């Protein structure tokens, strides 16, 4: 460690291969084309273009960009969200009976453009313009 | 389904960590906690070939913190080298890492990447940037903190490894799924 | 567990577990990987580790554990070698030779562990730069000797001497001492004959591919610096410019191989060497054409398609073209049976430069500047490339980059988006690329005017039609405005417009609106010069943009805002005139129409018009008429500022409401943008609200001071606290942003400054660490660049009331209130270099203060820090030195000069510092000078430390080799005397002094260097005049 006042203590004052075979020195002389699926025989309802954190405990953490999904089952519905280019699943949450969507976020100015969440492995933040925030809570809420 | 060692080197400092951290979690860590010899994780994902696994070997740059050093190349498939466009050093000595990489990997792709692109003031210009001309290496300016470029390495050393320019990021599989104190707490960015 | 077995040295070592370990760690995963790689470290740098790997190199059956043990010996090599007994130096030596011997031997080891017999040459290069010649004079003759044993050996052996190659000549610069380096290099000279002897005859009779490949592998580092002789005055440049090219195998490091012989140093007038260098670009070009590809290959499909090394072999063609053609064009330009060698070399340019390949692209573009710069500068050149530059205007246009000022750009679904990042590449390409075509345009206006006309009708009939072809085009466009007279430009420019406009109505919807708004933007900020002479065109300009600040695309807005600021700032003079048929200057007319013009921007785009706006006003030169025009155009700000002051006063509590919080950060910054392009003239408006300004700055800091009381340090955390300190930043920009642009320094003194103090520095002091905000560090730092030789006392006060409790922030870690300590040096660096007398004002106490600061300045990481600290010590030393023999300047020397010596040897020396060098070394050497130069006029030991009448300099020098001794007890006594007997004579010659850092820098590492070592720049003078003298006796000799 370094401490402040402190003089620095810089200049303080106060037989091999024998045995061996060698030893003797110079005397030795696919990937192919696949589909992926998916996994979706479903319908994208909604999908708009979002920002992920998440938190679970010191504290919130980035997660993602990339398109958040709310997909219809052909039947259940989910909340699909993909990383923008490398396209990883960074958010994916059946939409079950009691469950919990919050409007804003209070600590950040721009928390009009805010959502908040609950879900099975900590809590997780949505970010959107505030229009298509309202719409992807509406969408959300509507169901289930 | 293959398995593709990726060795990460350059200058302590750099983004190394940052930068595979960014890939693992989607965090960006602000703090510089020097990387101690070499740090492992897999890291995949999906494209028009399949699923692509790299197990990234995280080095440390700091000479102090070296560790095996080269002998952490052994059997690498490919690389990334590492600089900051914010610190000269860093890139003066690009070449002694790719000297040490390539006297252990004969002939393999490595990305060449210029990191921090997002600060203002740039120290190490474009114009300076032309050691992977001669040396067959990709060159991409990234950013770990803005994102910018930072699919490219892993876009360009998948098609190589795979052969084939036609290679693409594909959606992964998304498969079948299983307060009031955090409103006020500060946002990272 | 029991992999860490291996670490216990009392017991002999378990091969079979070091196997087990190292497998696990290169074969396994997680935490037994992880635990296993540190057992691994420990092992290899226990200091004794070497004296097992004899018997892991024999025995060990697995390849890892071997290399691990390469390692273990090359740190012995490097570092303690001489502290080695013959018996161990030679024992070493042998083994290690006869091991690769053994592994070249077996044809399976040597087709399957090349890395291992690699490192184990690399292993063997290391021994020879501790041991060859002097030690091992017989090595070259034998190594050379043995290859005739095998294909194999011989193989092995062109990697030995490549690798040899590299560690002398071009990896020796700072791993080496400068006269071990030169040793190194005299050494190899002496003997490259023979190595050459052996290269070339394996050139021209062997078979096997990998050989022919190592030996050329060798060739390609050997051309790095052996004389031109070897090259020129063999056969060797037909071997690689006709065979070698010929086989597919040997084809791409041939091609390595004669880009460097490109670059050989070349007698200037030896006409047979001229006739050489035609011949083997002759040859290679040739056979080229005759075994890979004909001039008209489609290389962009060929690099597409990617298959083998194509790829590779197309950046090496490139590479080989640029550099051989920028070196030796003109070699080809004037002799007619060359002129076809020269465009078809040319032509392949041209084809390589449709590779869709940014960094490849790069690479023949700056051919490409080198050879049309040069035609711009000697026309007569210009018709031999008529047809290659032709080619190379569609080349060019039809691969622009985005400039930086076009914000709208496609995303991954199809669609038209506001920029995300700025793209510092694809700037400086773009700007790379318009250079080229401004060069090509001048070279030819009427052929550039012809094909962009026509290329733009492609963009109307729709026969090539795409946002990405209006794009390239209206950049390329844009970029060479400048090139034609006025008169061609005008009837160029309106033909571009109305296509432009055409192409507005047919193609409809957001995405391709965005895309052709872009397009007329981008074309329309670049043609000023047209803009200033038509004023009802840049008027009909200026009210398109206004629509397009209501389009709902963002990025439209964005550019429409920035497009305005970049017409204001040229064309200005025509907004503030009354223009033939208006009634008034456009700029009232503006000012008049600022609500709704800007009513569907968001507030950084409103502060853009604001600041456009300003840019006009300062251009009216009345000052009554521009305080009157700044007046009109503060009018919605001001309005809504008066309101906010007089509610917020009768309740002091709507500065907690967020909403009030940003209806005054953006009036704040609304004025900040304005002060940006008035600067000075921003006077009269900072006026009109400075009063009520700084009340606003200290109700809020009390408002904050209110919930600091009632909620303690976690109030900090708190939207209601950290809207707060948004208007005390927001503020201080304010106020920074004038004071930084003033011309009138005594209204800033008289008026400005003692209010700002009053409200800004106590506030500060007293606050809590966590609720000082740093940009108050940043304001003061602009107070003093700005007036500070004015301020005397003003500058006492700031330092006193920031000094030690900024200092307290700062000085337990390196990492605590980074922007604080940033600033916090920033403002030191400019007190020390415009007011010293400040801390001359210090009372003793707080001056130590001032340099243990600067100390723990060089001791951070952080290089913004770092920089800083070693400036200020540098600034401090030099505000000592002008004062001359005084008492103060004195007790300094006696106090402080041997603290920044050793602190300063202290990080030069760590390996913790190394960006910092060049710095210290300047540090150093000023110091030093303060000595040697006699310019400390009092001792400084004191009585009992020396005899009666010692000079300052042996002073110093023992002090040196004492502290220097303490601190790497390894070195001899006469590698100190001789380092610093080099240092105390180097001082004034700042390259000669910094070899000489790095050569201590590299004997600290080791065991045993030699002293004499610092004896290279003398030897290197006395070496010189010898040369000089033995010149001068042949030049005598030559006539009479
Ligand atoms: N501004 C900016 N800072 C970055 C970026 N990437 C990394 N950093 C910062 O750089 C510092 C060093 O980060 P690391 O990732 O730990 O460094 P490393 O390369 O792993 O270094 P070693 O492990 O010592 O070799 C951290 O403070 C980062 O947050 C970037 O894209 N932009
Ligand atoms: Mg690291």
């Amino acid at each position: 460690k370094f401490v402040f006042g402190a003089a620095s203590k810089f200049g303080t004052g106060f037989a091999f291969g024998s045995g061996l075979s060698f030893g003797s020195g110079f005397n030795i002389l696919l990937q192919k084309q696949e589909v992926k699926s998916g996994e979706e025989s479903e319908e994208c309802i909604y999908q708009v273009n979002a920002k992920l954190y998440q938190l679970s405990n010191e504290g919130w953490k980035e997660r993602g960009v990339g398109i958040i999904k709310i997909n219809k089952s052909k039947d259940k519905t989910r909340i699909v969200m993909r990383s923008r280019g490398i396209l990883k699943v960074i958010l994916n949450i059946q939409l079950v009976k009691g469950f919990t969507v919050q409007k804003g976020f209070t600590g950040s100015l721009q928390s009009e453009k805010f959502i908040r969440l609950l879900a099975v492995d900590a809590q997780y933040a949505i970010k959107t313009k505030k229009e298509t925030t309202d719409e992807l809570y509406n969408i959300i809420v509507k169901s289930v | 389904v293959p398995t593709f060692k990726l060795v990460l080197v350059g200058d302590g400092g750099t983004g190394k960590t940052t930068f595979v951290k960014r890939h693992l979690t989607g965090e960006f860590e602000k703090k510089y906690i020097a990387t101690i010899g070499v740090e492992v994780h897999p890291l995949s994902f999906y494209t028009n070939f399949g699923e692509i696994k790299f197990d990234v070997w995280d080095t440390a740059g700091l000479e102090k913190f070296g560790g095996l050093r080269d002998g952490y190349y052994i059997n690498a498939q490919c690389a990334i080298i590492m600089f900051d466009v914010t610190s000269r050093i860093t890139y003066k000595n690009v070449p002694n890492w790719h000297r040490d990489l390539v006297r252990v990997c004969e002939n393999i792709p490595i990305v060449l990447c210029g990191n921090k692109v997002d600060v203002k003031e740039r120290k190490v210009k474009a114009k300076t940037i032309t050691f992977h001309r001669k040396k067959n290496l990709q060159y991409y300016d990234i950013s770990a903190k803005s994102n910018y470029n930072f699919e490219k390495p892993f876009l360009w050393l998948a098609r190589k490894l795979a052969g084939n320019p036609q290679l693409e990021f594909v959606a992964s599989p998304a498969l079948a799924p299983p307060m009031e104190q955090a409103t006020a707490l500060p946002l990272p960015d | 567990g029991a992999m860490e077995g291996i670490l216990d040295f009392s017991n002999d070592l378990d091969i079979a577990l070091l196997d087990q370990v190292v497998s696990t760690f290169y074969q396994g995963s997680g935490v037994q990987q992880k635990q296993a790689q540190e057992i691994l470290t420990k092992f290899q740098d226990n200091p004794d580790a070497w004296q097992k790997a004899d018997q892991i190199l024999q025995f060990s059956t697995n390849p890892q554990s071997k290399f691990i043990a390469l390692s273990i010996l090359d740190k012995l090599i490097t570092r303690k070698w001489k502290l080695l007994p013959n018996d161990h130096r030679i024992g070493i030596r042998n083994f290690v030779v006869g091991m690769i011997i053994s592994m070249c031997q077996d044809d399976e080891v040597f087709k399957t562990q090349k890395n291992l017999i690699n490192k184990s040459d690399l292993t063997l290069v290391q021994i020879l730069k501790q041991e060859w010649p002097q030690n091992w004079p017989e090595f070259i003759p034998e190594l050379i000797g043995s290859s005739s044993s095998s294909v194999n050996v011989c193989e092995n052996n062109m990697i030995v001497l490549k690798l040899l190659s590299e560690e002398v000549f071009d990896f020796s610069a700072e791993q080496m001492t400068q006269a071990k380096a030169l040793h190194l290099k005299n050494s190899m000279s002496k003997e490259f004959e023979q190595i050459f002897k052996l290269c070339f005859q394996v050139l021209e009779q062997g078979s096997s591919s990998s050989l022919i490949v190592a030996t050329l592998e060798s060739l390609l580092r050997y051309l790095h610096w052996i004389p031109y002789r070897y090259i020129y005055e063999t056969n060797i440049l037909e071997l690689l410019s006709t065979k070698f090219m010929t086989s597919p195998d040997t084809r791409a490091i041939t091609l390595k191989c004669l880009t460097e012989v490109s670059n050989l140093k070349i007698p200037q007038d030896n006409d047979l060497i001229k006739r050489q260098t035609v011949l083997f670009f002759q040859n290679t070009l040739q056979q080229i054409a005759t075994s890979v590809m004909p001039v008209t290959a489609d290389l962009k499909a060929t690099y597409a398609n990617a298959n083998g090394n194509d790829q590779s072999f197309l950046q090496d063609l490139a590479m080989f073209l640029t550099t051989y053609l920028a070196r030796n064009r003109a070699l080809l330009e004037s002799d007619e049976s060359l002129r076809e060698l020269l465009l078809n070399a040319h032509q392949y340019l041209i084809q390589l430069s449709k590779i869709e390949e940014r960094e490849l692209f790069k690479t023949t573009l700056d051919y490409w500047h080198n050879l049309v710069a040069d035609l711009f500068y000697e026309p007569l050149k210009k018709h031999i490339y008529e047809e290659i530059c032709s080619q190379l205007r569609l080349v060019i246009i039809e691969n622009m980059v985005r400039p930086e000022e076009v914000l709208v750009v496609e995303n991954d679904e199809g669609e038209i988006v506001r920029e995300f990042v700025k793209e510092s590449d694809t700037i400086q390409l773009y700007k790379s690329e318009r250079e080229v075509l401004v060069y090509l345009t001048h070279l030819n206006v009427i052929d550039t005017e012809e094909i962009m006309i026509s290329k733009l009708a492609r963009q109307i009939d729709g026969s090539e039609w795409s946002w990405h072809n209006i794009n390239t085009l209206s950049w390329a466009i844009g970029s060479i405005s400048g090139t034609m007279s006025e008169d061609t430009e005008k009837r160029f420019v309106v033909t571009v417009i109305k296509d432009l406009l055409d192409l507005t109505v047919k193609k409809r919807g957001k995405d391709n609106k965005a895309v052709v708004a872009s397009d007329i933007m981008y074309v329309v900020g670049q043609y000023p010069r047209f803009l200033k002479a038509h004023w009802n065109f840049l008027r009909t300009v200026i009210l398109k943009l206004f629509e397009f600040m209501h389009e709902t695309h963002e990025g439209v807005q964005d550019m429409a805002c920035d497009t305005f600021i970049k017409i204001v700032q040229k064309c200005k003079y025509h907004f503030v005139i009354q223009q033939p048929r208006e009634s008034e200057p456009f700029i009232q007319t503006i000012i008049r129409d600022i609500q709704k013009t800007t009513a569907d921007l968001q507030p950084q785009q409103v502060h853009t018009f604001y600041k456009a706006c300003g840019i006009i006003i300062s251009e009216e030169r009345s000052v009554a008429e521009r305080n009157r025009l700044l007046s009109d155009l503060m009018q919605l700000p001001n309005m809504a500022w008066d309101t906010i002051v007089e509610q917020s006063t009768a309740n002091p509590t709507l500065l907690l409401d967020s909403e009030t919080v940003k209806i005054i950060a953006n009036i704040i910054k609304t004025n900040v943008a304005v002060c940006t392009s008035m600067g000075a003239d921003f006077y009269p408006q900072l006026g009109h609200i400075y009063y009520n300004m700084l009340q606003l700055y200290r109700a809020v800091s009390s408002m904050i001071s209110a919930q600091v009381a009632a909620e303690g340090l976690i109030a900090t955390k708190t939207p209601k606290v950290r809207g707060l300190r948004t208007i005390k930043k927001e503020i201080l920009k304010l106020v920074e942003t004038y004071i930084s642009k003033a011309r009138n320094l005594d209204d800033v003194v008289k008026v400005l400054v003692e209010p700002l103090l009053n409200a800004v520095l106590e506030d500060y002091m007293n606050n809590v660490p966590d609720a000082r905000d740093a940009e108050v560090l940043n304001c003061m730092t602009t107070v003093v660049e700005k007036v500070g030789h004015m301020i005397p006392q003003g500058v006492i006060l700031i330092l006193q009331s920031v000094f030690e409790c900024t200092l307290d922030m700062i000085n337990k870690d390196f990492t605590e209130y980074p922007e604080h300590r940033v600033e916090f040096y920033k403002l030191l660096k400019v007190i020390n270099e415009k007011s010293f007398a400040a801390f001359l004002e210090l009372p003793p106490a707080a001056f130590k203060l001032f340099v243990d600061a600067i100390c723990w300045a060089f001791k951070h990481n952080n290089r913004d820090v770092e920089v800083n600290g070693l400036q200020i010590a540098l600034d401090l030393v030099k505000n000592i030195e002008r004062m001359g023999n005084v008492p103060f300047a004195n007790e300094f020397h006696k106090n402080y000069f041997f603290i920044f010596v050793s602190e300063t040897f202290f990080v030069l020396t760590d390996s913790d510092h190394k960006s910092g060098f060049s710095k210290q070394a300047l540090l150093l050497m000023k110091l030093i000078s303060l000595v040697y130069d006699n310019k400390i006029s009092v001792p400084l030991y004191q009585e009992a430390e020396v005899p009666q009448g010692t000079s300052n300099q042996v002073y110093l020098s023992q002090y040196l080799a004492n502290m220097l001794s303490n601190a790497f007890p390894h070195l001899t006594s006469e590698q100190i005397a001789s380092f610093l007997s080099a240092l105390t004579k180097q001082y004034k010659d700042l390259v000669v002094f910094k070899g000489t850092l790095r050569d201590f820098l590299v004997q600290i590492k080791e065991v045993g260097g030699d002293p004499t070592d610092y004896l290279f720049a003398e030897d290197k003078e006395n070496a010189l005049m010898e040369q000089n003298r033995l010149e001068r006796e042949k030049a005598a000799k030559i006539g009479g």
